[PDB]
């Protein structure tokens, strides 16, 4: 024994033939699911559910592996995803087909440096010529964002509900922008809540200006109907509490014992006046509530909700402007619940609910999602969720891409230009990976089912003309299309991004030789 | 004659120890030079992790071996005090013990061969410091790129060598440091290095200031201030216990209510005490209570809570703010100066990849200097993140000692064919010694040609002939040349090419290796001993 | 290696070496305060940051700089709040000083110990021509004292 006893090693082409086989399985278990016409998957969770989504990310991330590239692909998808929402319908499978040619030159006995140095070139090319063939556009014209919405979803399952989820992702990040930055005020996509609950129909779905809170009222006599609720927030519970530092007590005459027993009650009293002093309507809490302090509220008339999450109280206050607050006596006017449209606690179906709504500028906000079941419901929510987040992209950055692989063939016809003039070793890569960005559309093709070749051919042909870049291809049709009547769009930040996590994926698995098991630590 | 295991002796023990070194060396053989190619670990459950340099694979790598052991100690030596040549130091151990092993597999006798290396050690380092060659008439910015992309190939990020170069010496000399009194010193790992999984490296930020792997405490309190008001504070924030053991008894009850009440006045009057300064950022790695949160935010604070200590630390070593672990004074009142303050530019968190990360800009009191890493998966990250330490150290090293070596091993080119030279004086046998150590030596090109994949033996000629050529014909202004390129299979001058390497390196590598061998070498007999 | 941070280096620097804790003062046998009045709360941390403040200033009237405290594992060692009162004072601070340590210590730097306060006296302070913190290994830190008036056999 010398080296670890039992920890495999392989070595060499080997290892390189088979990181790339990996990843070639990898992109071709995703190859059916992108595009328009794409497909839908579903997955066995390991303890019990079900999921089923369009989206890459997730069908990968219920991916477990052995090979570790594979792993290291997966968590590529994750990446691009988080940042981007979508193109992980596509990312794996570019780096996948861009590893594919990559090897190609491997036996080419092509050290893989100088290749690794063709595909940085390749990359600053690749964003220069994407950066040329954008499209600036207004932010505040409002159909065109929803022109471009539609564009990004009109992949996955809510394609038919086109209309409402344009509707719904325009309404939710635009009344989220916390100006307080100046004029460089950030959106957050952790305040757009999304509510699942089964039942009714995608049409019933809406977005309500507020938040959506699933507790009750605690008793019967607060009202569940008010037109224009002040509301407090205590973040500190609203009872008596532990004397945090090991109090003890040692009463000897009678009536010490009950006196100490009215002395707690006296102070859940001072706690309610402190309260009632503020003339609020709505006392919310993430703690409990004393059914005392219950009583004085009741006797003020003053709806009362116990025990909320603290992502749910913080939204709330974004809801209706006010600020937490953790100290009755320490309660301040500033953060008395003012703008509160409407506050309501309706059925629906065998559950109460909590309604907040038509806040005067709200700034939070959760969508209520209403379909047929929580799996369908979850798809729809993904979808949601990568739709709000391009929308957030373009609100970062109003430049626009046509996309149906338009740019790739742009980019590849740049490159082409670029390597004959560019001539080296170097070149064959260059022009190698300019031909591996032609199969998005490719895969377009296969999925809408029509003659891949000639399809192909007859688009890079139509590139080669100058005065044309808009060119692409239909979802359906399948046939060339120019992108500019047809419309599909998409924020430049998206397929950057792409590209770029697509190189140095193939960067970091073209620079892996060798394997090492059991570490044991 | 012991129990629970036998020993072996002689030849059998030598040649195992051998055999071990060669299979170390084998495992690290690949990763040298500018087309070294990195290693990967299969930990044992998915947490994989790609690495090239040599001492976090040898660290993350189980041994068991004795030698093997001592070499991989080695390297995390070296790691400890360079941050490169665990590309290389490992490989000279190993070849410097095979051919000295060489020749004692035929007799010689070791302690002869322990005398030749350390002349060899010796004669080198006089030889390198007469082989020197000093920046200071050079250009600063320019040699210290030299040096750090120099150092980047071999490297995920080599490619982006000039960027990455040019980040990293803007970093070192933001974080220059008045050391002892008369020492200009820069501390390594002051600069901090944030990763983050997303967009390139060419999108990786230098921030000339500080960056914060924190949150803010409270959702409702505010995310930007213009303003430089930053106190730090290691007193801890909660309404305080009694401490050590102090019951609370109660004989009156009439005073329950306000000995609760207090209990969180005390730090409700810290609090304003610390406001009523004016600072506006303050940060703890003490817990922070709700209690605090709320009254930051109606005064309009920055919080942040459970930063680490170093980070605080060199905050305050930045801003100017001094660390406090309490309140107090000369005088037992607790009370909080503005003097106390720390100042910077604006302090902001920012979302990359949707994870808020603190940033503190442009510290007046001393300049600091982060770097934030993007890219696609945390594999690449924080290997990158490993290379851009060894790359900092580098630079430490270069600033440190005013003093750079040609890299690409003209090192020991020019030294095999030196000491083959200087072995024919000694006229013992030891010159045998000093020959295999040139020989062995040679090894480093060796590894660089087939790394890269050429006729090896030719380029190792064409190399020994030129340096040979610089020993004939002592005029050697016109005939002292320097340098080995790989990219192009073929020499070239690496002083022109600005291959540069920190002396420090090849000399601690040197006396290091040389240490291992005589180590290992004085070896003959194991003893086994199965456990208890 | 040091609790100081801000002190690295000392020179002209007068040792010496104490045994009593620095901390809340805990008797051999059990006590408590107790608690049961109004002004007792202030009163009571007021106090011992009262008694900590005593000791150090006395510590800085016999003129020392550089502190020395050996193990006290059996109950309190030296408290944070005197920690920030000496690096406030500028006063260079050692913990963990084992006992086996102490006789090798005093004999080389020529310093009886001090276990109470009042036998801490300028007359036992020794003096040490320089002491500080080297630091090699990268970062491994170790402490130098050269250099002493009292030259000590060890």
């Amino acid at each position: 024994l010398v080296l670890s006893q039992n920890t495999k090693r392989e070595s060499g082409r080997k290892v390189q033939s088979g990181n790339i086989n990996a990843a070639k399985t990898i992109a071709d278990i995703i190859r059916t699911c992108l595009g328009p016409k794409s497909m839908m998957k579903m997955l066995l969770d390991p303890m019990g559910g079900i999921v089923m989504t369009n989206d890459g990310n997730a069908i990968l991330r219920e991916i477990q592996v052995q090979h570790p590239a594979a792993k290291s692909m997966i968590e590529i998808s994750r990446t691009q995803d988080e940042e981007v929402g979508d193109g992980t319908t596509s990312v794996i499978i570019l780096a996948g087909e861009m590893l594919s040619v990559a090897e190609h030159f491997l036996e080419q006995q092509m050290h893989p440096t100088v290749v690794i140095s063709a595909y940085r070139k390749a990359l600053d090319d690749m964003i220069s010529t994407l950066k040329k063939i954008s499209i600036p556009v207004d932010i505040s014209d409002s159909d065109m964002m929803l022109n471009i919405i539609n564009s990004s979803i009109t992949t996955k399952a809510i394609s038919r509900w086109s209309s409402l989820a344009c509707n719904i992702a325009l309404d939710a990040v635009k009344m989220v922008q916390f100006e307080e930055n100046g004029r460089k005020e950030i959106d957050i996509k952790k305040y757009a809540r999304v509510e699942k609950i089964p039942g009714g129909i995608i049409e019933d779905s809406c977005v309500l200006r507020g938040v959506m809170i699933n507790k009750d009222v605690t008793h019967p006599r607060m009202r569940r109907y008010i037109k224009n609720p002040r509301i407090v927030l205590l973040d500190s519970s609203l009872e008596y509490k532990k004397g945090e530092s090991q109090t003890d007590i040692e009463i000897t005459r009678e009536e010490d014992f009950t006196r100490i027993l009215q002395m707690e009650e006296e102070y859940i009293q001072q706690l309610c006046e402190d309260i009632i002093q503020l003339k609020p309507d709505v006392v919310i809490t993430e703690k409990g509530i004393s059914d005392l302090a219950q009583h004085y509220l009741m006797r003020a008339n003053i709806t009362a909700i116990r025990r909320v999450r603290k992502t749910d109280n913080n939204r709330i206050a974004r809801a209706c402007g006010a600020r937490i607050v953790s100290r009755p006596e320490e309660l301040r006017e500033d953060d008395v619940g003012t703008g509160a449209g409407l506050l309501e606690i309706k059925k629906i179906g065998d559950e109460y609910f909590t309604f907040i709504t038509d806040c005067k500028d709200p700034k939070a906000c959760t969508i209520l999602l209403r379909g047929a079941s929580k799996e369908i419901l979850s798809e729809v929510e993904r979808n949601l969720q990568d739709a709000m987040q391009v929308c957030r992209n373009v609100l970062l950055d109003p430049q626009l891409v046509p996309g149906g692989g338009a740019s790739e063939m742009a980019v590849a016809h740049a490159l082409t230009e670029k390597s004959k003039a560019m001539t080296g070793v170097e070149q064959w890569p260059y022009r190698a990976v300019a031909q591996a960005l032609e199969v998005i559309p490719r895969t377009l093709i296969q999925n809408c089912g029509a003659s891949t070749i000639r399809l192909l051919t007859s688009l890079r042909a139509k590139h080669t003309q100058e005065n044309c870049e808009t060119w692409g291809v239909n979802g359906e049709t399948g046939t060339l299309v120019d992108m500019k009547e047809l419309g599909i769009w998409e924020p430049l930040a998206v397929k950057l991004q792409t590209y770029k996590t697509a190189v140095e994926t193939a960067v970091l698995l073209l620079r892996i030789d060798d394997i090492v098991s059991g570490h044991k630590k | 004659l012991s129990v629970f295991g036998d020993r072996s002796t002689g030849e059998t023990i030598r040649s195992q120890n051998v055999m071990a070194a060669a299979s170390i060396a084998n495992i690290v053989k690949s990763s040298l030079g500018p087309v070294g190619l990195d290693k990967m670990l299969v930990d044992d459950i998915g947490d994989v992790t790609i690495t090239n340099d040599g001492a976090t694979i040898l660290k993350l790598l189980e041994v068991e071996h004795p030698a093997a052991k001592v070499l991989c100690e080695l390297a995390d030596l070296q790691d400890k005090e360079v941050g490169d040549g665990t590309t290389s130091v490992v490989i000279i151990a190993a070849e410097l013990l095979k051919n000295a092993d060489e020749l004692v597999k035929q007799k010689i006798h070791p302690t002869s061969v322990i005398s030749g290396y350390r002349l060899a050690c010796k004669e080198a380092v006089r030889y390198i410091n007469e082989n020197l060659i000093v920046n200071t008439d050079e250009l600063g910015r320019d040699c210290l790129i030299n040096a750090a992309k120099t150092s980047m190939s071999s490297k995920i990020i080599g490619i982006n060598g000039d960027f990455f170069a040019n980040m990293v010496v803007d970093a070192v000399l933001a974080i220059k440091y008045t050391d002892i009194r008369g020492q200009p010193r820069y501390p390594v790992n002051s600069v901090n290095i944030l990763k983050a999984h997303g967009r390139s490296q060419m999108e990786s930020m230098l921030i000339s200031g500080y960056a914060l792997n924190c949150v803010v405490g409270s959702q409702g309190m505010p995310k930007r201030i213009v303003n430089a008001k930053i106190a730090c504070l290691d007193f801890s924030l909660q309404k305080t216990k009694m401490k050590l053991g102090v019951q609370v008894v109660i004989t009156d009850p009439e005073k329950l209510d306000q000995i609760r009440q207090r209990e969180s006045d005390i730090t409700k009057e810290r609090i304003q005490k610390i406001l009523a300064t004016g600072a506006n950022v303050i940060l703890t790695t003490g817990g922070i209570d709700d209690m605090c949160l709320k009254y930051f935010v109606e005064a309009g604070a920055m919080a942040v809570r459970r930063v680490l200590k170093r980070d605080l630390k060199r905050i305050a070593k930045a801003s100017g703010a001094t660390i406090l672990s309490t309140l107090a004074n000369l005088e037992g009142e607790e009370t909080f100066e503005a003097a106390m303050l720390g100042q910077a530019e604006e302090v902001v968190q920012e979302r990359i990849c949707d994870d808020e990360l603190i940033l503190i800009k442009n510290t007046k009191a001393r300049t600091s200097a982060s770097i934030i890493l993007r890219g696609a998966n945390d594999f690449m990250c924080d290997e990158m993140e490993r290379s851009l330490h060894d790359a900092l150290c580098v630079v430490k090293r270069v600033l440190e000692s005013k003093s750079v070596v040609p890299g690409g091993g003209a090192v020991e080119a020019a030294l095999s064919i030196y000491l083959e030279n200087y072995a024919t004086s000694m006229g013992s046998r030891e010159q045998l010694a000093i020959a295999e150590f040139a020989r062995s030596l040679l090894v480093i090109p060796n590894t660089l040609a087939v790394n890269a994949a050429q006729d090896s033996t030719d380029l190792v000629a064409k190399l020994r002939a030129f340096h040979n050529e610089a020993q004939v014909n002592p005029e050697r202004k016109n005939l002292k040349w320097i340098g080995l390129d790989l990219s192009n299979g073929k020499p070239r001058d690496n002083k022109q090419a600005g291959v540069f390497e920190p002396t420090i390196v090849k000399v601690k590598s040197l006396k290091f290796a040389t240490e291992a061998a005589i180590t290992i070498l004085r070896i003959d007999d194991l003893i086994k001993l199965h456990p208890e | 290696k040091v609790s100081n941070s801000g002190i690295t280096r000392v020179e002209k620097a007068k040792i010496g070496l104490i045994q009593f804790c620095l901390s809340a003062p805990k008797t051999d046998m059990d006590n408590q305060i107790v608690v049961s009045d109004y002004a007792q709360m202030d009163r009571v941390l007021r106090e011992e940051r009262a008694y900590i403040l005593n000791l150090v200033k006395q510590i800085k009237k016999t003129g020392c700089n550089v502190l020395l405290i050996q193990k006290s594992i059996l109950r309190d060692a030296l408290s944070d709040l005197a920690l920030h009162f000496l690096n406030k004072m500028k006063i260079m601070v050692i913990k963990d000083i084992e006992r086996e340590d102490i006789e090798f210590i005093c004999k080389t730097i020529g310093t009886k110990p001090v276990a109470h306060i009042d036998q801490f006296t300028a007359d036992m302070l020794g003096s040490a021509e320089l002491a500080e913190e080297v630091n090699l290994n990268g970062s491994g830190k170790l402490l130098k004292i050269t250099g002493c008036a009292s030259p000590g056999k060890t």
